[PDB]
């Protein structure tokens, strides 16, 4: 008996967000859950890992109820309808009836009872921009399908008052810290699965907006008023990353981010397609870059850098270095090195908020 | 390639 | 002993065009043929079906020779180099040596003697814009991998003085005619393979330019001064398309191209994903469109049309109708129909230069 | 679907 009227654009906005998480084994998983309670329409999409909820206030008289309908089909019908049209939606004999202007649609349904949180340990509000920065500055370093399952995601840590993101695949690490002034009384850690965290970052579009965060023992919740995002957590312990951060780095290199990125990209063309190895030769004011492949093709480049100290010959995966440079927001970049067998520490020119660790390759 | 752990 | 200097942008333009045809069984096929003859550099790319030649005038003193080098690698190196840099290229002990500023590259080579046109029957000049129109108005109708190999391409026909393109897959046909005033003395037909014709249309970017055409017994040649395009022809006889063009169409329908496209796109969502069947119900001033799928989902729409005559119920593949509407350049579209078992004839509102034939589906 | 030939 569920029935409501809605403007095309009012339905389209939450429908597009929700359909984005809809990808399926169970047939109901391909469906969007529609719930009319009073003058509110709720739209829910899930893949069992993440759940996204969109909400719309209904203007004209609406009859309550709940149903599930093919998410992609309803979104495509909504998108294809003329701009600003009023859509009439009703449930009739296990079918969804859609009317808009001279267009009529009948969709198959699945019962809402078949559609598939968690006390909060910590809850705080944060700028969408600050949370998105933490994810976007580190997400490239997360492992993908590593047997060490706890690496296939991002650590979100609250400590002191600081919110920190940590991502690693065992070869390289990315970390970003922001003083959000969150009272915690203890260090709190959560591992958000890779698919979930990447979805969340894409949802954080409000440059001026705020997001309410709830950290639970097995879930994370992000609320913006227009949407509620819920993700299950990776049930494991994140490695002791503090133990792998290089501390005694004696070789400080200051270089131009663009010059280094351009030289690494040029040399990468002639590096091994699988191993992506490049050789770095550091000396006073100079960085020599060399790359070669099995066909004996070779690329060489010399980059002027701010460096005074002893020589260093070190091997690196060029893609790992390019990944780091792609997230450095300053014109200059700091590389802190020691020996050929030890990690490179990378920072922005003017702050230590972001830190990148890259293990070398044997030459 | 070397490992962090 | 081959050696020359060239500006980044001067090399990049023909290199990008030529690399576009490079896709490989034989290793030399992955390579670009570089030929220095006097103060001219020629760049050749081939897949054995199509051959593309780019030419550049060399400013500084150049030493003659010929060699082949990996096309994608050289293009990527060229693209990655700083804007406006002078590139020094030389052959040294079966290797290509590339120098530009502080960058050095060594590429593997394959002998030019290992790198792989009959007499012309007809040759004429035509505006690039007119030839591109003939291809773009009809290319969607070509078959792809059909057992009737002669359909996997486009017919280019010179008759009277008119240049005509014909494309068909056995279900639908697209044709476009332009009076280019080409003297021929007899009707001349060539079948250009689908890959070749689509490559040629993409190359006809000079909105301002002219193209020299040569029709041979087994080849087609297109010359623009900056490039020479050569394609082998499909060795077969194109069907007698004139026999399948509907002539006695008694039902003239004039509709709005956008309104019909929007209604067809909306209904298409609920049509069978594979068979794409829609039902048309034509009556005085009205076109009723219906679509249904195996899940029993249904879409219905009514479109006002300029039509006075007897009723008609006819089935069509909606994708075939959308393909036609996507190439109609006028605000209004003419549909000429007869019975439920006969083809639809489609034209632009103000001319018969373009003609589209769509066989119906059994309801 | 019907055929042109």
């Amino acid at each position: 008996h569920m029935h409501f009227t809605i403007q095309r654009e009012a339905l389209l906005k939450p429908l597009q967000l929700v359909a984005g998480v809809v990808e399926q084994t169970l047939p109901v998983l391909s469906n969007v859950l529609l719930v009319v309670e009073g003058q509110q329409l709720s739209l829910t999409g899930t893949d069992l890992e993440v759940e996204l909820v969109g909400r719309v206030v209904l203007e004209d008289a609406a009859e309550p109820g709940e149903i599930t309908v093919p998410a992609r089909k309803l979104m495509d019908i909504c998108k294809s309808l003329p701009n600003d049209v009023l859509i009439d939606i009703r449930v009739e004999e296990q079918k969804l009836l859609v009317k808009a202007g001279r267009s009529r649609f009948t969709l198959s349904t699945l019962p809402a009872n078949d559609f598939p949180e968690g006390p909060g340990s910590l809850n705080f509000s944060i700028a969408q921009s600050k949370l998105r920065r933490l994810i976007d500055r580190t997400s490239f370093a997360m492992a993908q399908q590593d047997v060490r399952y706890y690496l296939n995601g991002m650590l979100l840590e609250v400590n002191g008052g600081t919110l920190r993101s940590v991502a690693t695949d065992g070869h390289r690490l990315a970390m970003c810290s922001l003083d959000a002034q969150i009272p915690s009384q203890d260090r709190h850690q959560v591992i958000v699965p890779r698919k979930g965290i990447l979805e969340l970052a894409r949802l954080l579009t409000e440059q001026d907006g705020e997001v309410g965060i709830v950290l639970g023992q097995h879930h994370i919740r992000a609320t913006t008023g227009e949407f509620t995002f819920t993700s299950k957590l990776v049930d494991g312990k994140f490695p002791d990353y503090e133990r792998v951060l290089p501390r005694g780095g004696d070789k400080l290199v200051v270089g131009d981010r663009q010059q280094l990125r351009e030289a690494f990209s040029r040399t990468a063309i002639l590096s091994n397609e699988k191993y992506r190895g490049i050789r770095l030769q550091l000396s006073n004011g100079l960085l020599k870059i060399q790359a070669n492949n099995p066909e004996q093709e070779e690329a060489e480049e010399e980059v002027q850098v701010e460096y005074n100290g002893g020589n260093l010959e070190i091997g690196f995966n060029v893609s790992y270095l390019l990944d780091v440079l792609g997230v450095i927001g300053t014109e200059q970049v700091r590389f802190i090195l020691s020996d050929s067998n030890s990690s490179a520490l990378v920072h922005e020119a003017d702050n230590d908020d972001s830190a990148y660790v890259v293990m070398p390759m044997r030459l | 390639q070397a490992d962090l752990f």
